[PDB]
């Protein structure tokens, strides 16, 4: 589900379905 | 950042973990 273009809630959900118990960090202006 | 890498460009799994914490 990771390749292809994601883009606002669709790109922090694939973070946060990846990212698991790590935990993220989305900075959409940096 | 990761917009760049995965909303105007393809996204992929490498990227993702990039921004795991
Ligand atoms: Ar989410």
């Amino acid at each position: 589900f990771v390749n292809q273009h994601l883009c606002g809630s669709h790109l922090v959900e694939a973070l946060y379905l990846v990212c698991g118990e790590r935990g993220f960090f989305y900075t959409p202006k940096a | 950042g990761i917009v760049e890498q995965c909303c105007t460009s393809v996204c992929s799994l490498y990227q993702l973990e990039n921004y795991c914490n």
